[PDB]
């Protein structure tokens, strides 16, 4: 039990509550996990020795000074009397200012809609931090369980991040109604920002 | 024949172990070897029933392995312990079966051994 | 008449079980180089012991029925003395096999430089000269007599004292100094395979060293358990008498019929105890 | 010390399929050999070793071993989709760990893609996202390599969108095809 720290490069604490002792593991997307502190207390052969482990209960792993590489996923891998059980991780991200979505409504193409489907996209662009909230009001009414979200990860450049909702309905059900719009909540943001269009 | 080794636990850097292994027709060699996640396995001792020893050249200066034929039972003294000597150490046997048997050698289960507190 | 039916049927299939089994022995140590080693000709000498001693039971078991000896003096002669061959000739291979192994185990320096298998040949002809010794004079003192019932196939001394001493020679220069001999060896032999890690340095082969040695050992003491209440009763019956019994009868039948089947159980042994022995038997009947 | 996986492939639910990777480089019978499994965009979950435990996916595994460790599936769900790895340890991991001690996997493979999916490939369907700097971009549905800049992570609908803030280029390598944006 250990979900999501910011951190600068430089900036000094992780924590899987539990009793045998963890491992620690990284991994970088689209790679293969890393064993980095074993035994709860015990480095890796050729393991930097920024990592450290300490165990009373809640077993941590503390990094002296973070590093661009060091940009990833924590596992600890606890043991029991007959099943290891791996924990749910926690990732390190850029700490960054905070950013306002650019939130831009997209109404069905011509194409998609002589073909029978309706797809409507709320997009947000180059905003931070992660977390988002993104609602769809069709004529004056919430509607829920027809939409997609994707997350993106953080640009190389602005180490922000761009998010979309995709709705997708049936062309006689978008024929039906003719206002149209999604409502985007984020700290940022004062209020919460709703993009219209007309059918 | 079964193989049972003890002794091991977690002990603070600079501490003292006193690693055990029992065996129950003649047992003249018995040896220990320890093994790291990231490295193979490495010879620390080897002990014949004469009682002759060799060691390793990082092991030299602080193991000491001594023979108790009567209870046919060997102990290796751990001092001067570091973290880099965090492994699992196994100890290795070779006996007879019987008078008329052939040579066989032993495997025991293993004792881990960590240094840090 | 039941009881005399049933003793010959037995005695006819353990001597047709005792050629049968001894011939094949032989032809398997014959057969192949690798079967030449020194242990191995000493076992082929107690094979061709008990080879000449089980042809002759067939002679034996038919006087049961009729009490006559039809087939002739000559034959009562040749009978009568390898009835004494049988003896010295297996005692005096056990005891050259078991000093062999002596040699082998506790002085492996020069084993290899005596144990070349014409020395052994040599000491296998050194017992049949020995054997011979005493079984000569068994040879040229046996005759046929012509009694009044039935002609019988006796030994004859001119014989209270000749008798005895024959007896006498047999169990000293056959029984207890081979068994001595044998007894002297193993118990260093023992003690140099517990005292010892490694006999040959090779662990294949000093498996098979301390295998051959218990099977050596383990024949030579199937040999002194069948051939023990043969010479004992035969010491005893004459040191004080015995008279005439059922169960002296029955004893004297059992002491011979199991001395006899001895020769017929060797390659019971043999087969059950090696495995190149083993294979061999598998190999040459299928 | 080499662990390459191998084995995975598309499968459709219900059925089986049998994993094996080799382990190269050191002796086999002081070791166990694991499987790791990564669903996408999910952590890691340990599924068996390679003396054998199963993960509570148990009765529907099997795991064997012989130089390498055979594991065998049966009754695959929909959720039993993944990325695979396998991952070396001690033989004896479960008694060697204690309240002091822990292996831990210290060598890891490649990891192998093992997707179940009751659909064949489908063609791309692409869309012209009109500008209502103005926003503009391609949409991809019901299938890929985009060219013209940002590209959404895949989508599994019951689906990605490319946004440029000019031709997009759609190619779907499986189904080979291939297919201007303006107010
Ligand atoms: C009907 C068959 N039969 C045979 C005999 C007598 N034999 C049996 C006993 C013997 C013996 C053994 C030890 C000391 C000794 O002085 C003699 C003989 C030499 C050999 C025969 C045997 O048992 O070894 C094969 C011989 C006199 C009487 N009946």
């Amino acid at each position: 039990t250990q979900s999501s720290l910011s951190a600068s490069v430089g900036d000094r604490t992780i924590t899987c509550r539990a009793s045998s002792a963890v491992a620690w593991y990284q991994q970088k997307p689209g790679k293969a996990p890393k064993l980095l502190i074993y035994s709860a207390s015990s480095l890796y052969s050729g393991v930097p020795s920024r990592f450290s482990g300490s165990r009373g209960t809640d077993f941590t792993l503390t990094i002296s000074s973070l590093q661009p590489e060091d940009f990833a996923t924590y596992y600890c891998q606890q043991s029991s009397s007959s099943l290891i059980t791996f924990g749910q991780g926690t990732k390190v991200e850029i700490k960054r200012t905070v950013a306002a979505p650019s939130v831009f409504i997209f109404p069905p193409s011509d194409s998609q809609l002589k073909s029978g489907t309706a797809s409507v996209v709320c997009l947000l662009n180059n905003f931070y931090p992660r977390e988002a909230k993104v609602q769809w009001k069709v004529d004056n009414a919430l509607q829920s369980g027809n939409s997609q979200e994707s997350v993106t990860e953080q640009d190389s450049k602005d180490s922000t991040y761009s998010l979309s909702s995709t709705l997708t309905l049936s062309k006689a059900d978008y024929e039906k109604h003719k206002v149209y719009a999604c409502e985007v909540t984020h700290q940022g943001l004062s209020s919460p920002v709703t993009k219209s269009f007309n059918r | 024949r079964q193989l049972v080794e003890s002794g091991g636990g977690l002990v603070q850097p600079g501490g003292s172990l006193r690693l055990s292994c029992a065996a129950s027709f003649r047992l003249y060699d018995m040896g220990w070897f320890r093994q790291a996640p990231g490295k193979e396995r490495e010879g620390v001792a080897s002990i014949t029933s004469g009682g002759s020893t060799k060691y390793a050249d990082s092991v030299k200066g602080r193991f000491t392995i001594s023979r108790d034929n009567a209870k046919n039972t060997v102990y290796l003294q751990m001092n001067s312990l570091e973290p880099e000597d965090t492994a699992v150490y196994y100890c290795n046997a070779e006996y007879r079966t019987g008078i008329w048997e052939e040579l066989l050698d032993g495997w025991g289960k293993g004792t881990p051994v960590t240094v840090s507190s | 008449m039941i009881t005399a039916i049933t003793i010959m049927a037995l005695y006819s299939i353990v001597c047709v079980v005792g050629l049968f089994g001894n011939f094949l022995v032989m032809y398997v140590i014959v057969r192949y180089t690798k079967m030449k080693t020194a242990t191995n000709i000493y076992i082929f000498n107690l094979a061709l012991a008990d080879a000449l001693a089980t042809s002759t039971l067939p002679f034996q078991s038919v006087n049961y029925l009729m009490g006559t000896w039809p087939f002739g003096t000559i034959l009562c002669k040749i009978v009568i003395s390898i009835d004494y061959y049988n003896m010295f000739t297996s005692i005096f291979t056990l005891c050259t096999m078991s000093v062999d192994r002596y040699i082998a185990v506790c002085h492996p320096v020069k084993a290899l430089d005596f144990r070349t298998p014409r020395n052994a040949k040599i000491i296998n002809v050194c017992n049949w000269i020995l054997s011979s010794a005493i079984g000569l004079p068994v040879m040229f003192m046996a005759t046929t007599k012509y009694r009044q019932g039935s002609i019988d196939c006796t030994l004859t001394f001119s014989t209270w004292y000749w008798e005895n001493l024959l007896k006498i020679c047999v169990f000293i220069f056959a029984f207890i100094m081979p068994v001595l001999i044998i007894t002297v060896c193993y118990g260093l032999m023992i003690l140099r395979l517990k005292s010892v890690r490694l006999l040959s340095g090779s662990r294949e082969k000093d498996r098979n060293l301390r295998r051959i040695t218990r099977m050596v050992l383990v024949v030579v003491a199937v040999f002194i358990v069948c051939w023990t209440p043969i010479h004992i009763y035969v010491i005893i019956k004459a040191l004080v008498t015995i008279p005439e019994t059922t169960f002296q009868t029955v004893s004297w039948h059992f002491c011979i019929a199991l001395g006899y089947t001895n020769s017929c159980l060797n390659p019971v042994l043999y087969a059950f105890l090696d495995e190149n022995f083993k294979r061999c038997f598998r190999e040459f009947c299928i | 010390v080499q662990l390459v996986e191998s084995g995975g492939g598309l499968v459709q639910p219900g059925g089986s399929l049998r994993l094996s990777c080799a382990a190269s480089g050191f002796n086999f019978s002081y070791y166990s050999i694991h499987w790791v499994r990564q669903a996408p965009g999910k952590g890691l979950e340990w599924v068996a070793y390679i003396y054998t435990s199963y993960a509570d996916v148990k009765g529907r595994f099997t795991i064997s071993a012989d130089n390498t460790a055979y594991l065998q599936m049966n009754s695959l769900r929909a959720e039993d989709t993944a990325v695979y790895y396998c991952a070396r340890g001690y033989q004896y991991w479960q008694y060697h760990a204690s309240w002091y001690w822990n292996g831990g996997l210290d060598y890891w493979g490649q990891g192998t893609l093992v997707t179940v999916s009751s659909a064949s490939t489908k063609g791309p369907s692409v869309f012209p996202l009109a500008p209502s700097t103005a926003a503009l971009g391609c949409l991809v549905k019901d299938y890929v390599t985009v060219s013209w800049v940002h590209t959404f992570p895949a989508v599994l609908q019951s689906s990605l969108s490319s946004v440029v803030t000019y031709i997009c280029n759609v190619n779907h390598k499986p189904s080979n095809t291939k297919v201007k944006v303006e107010p």
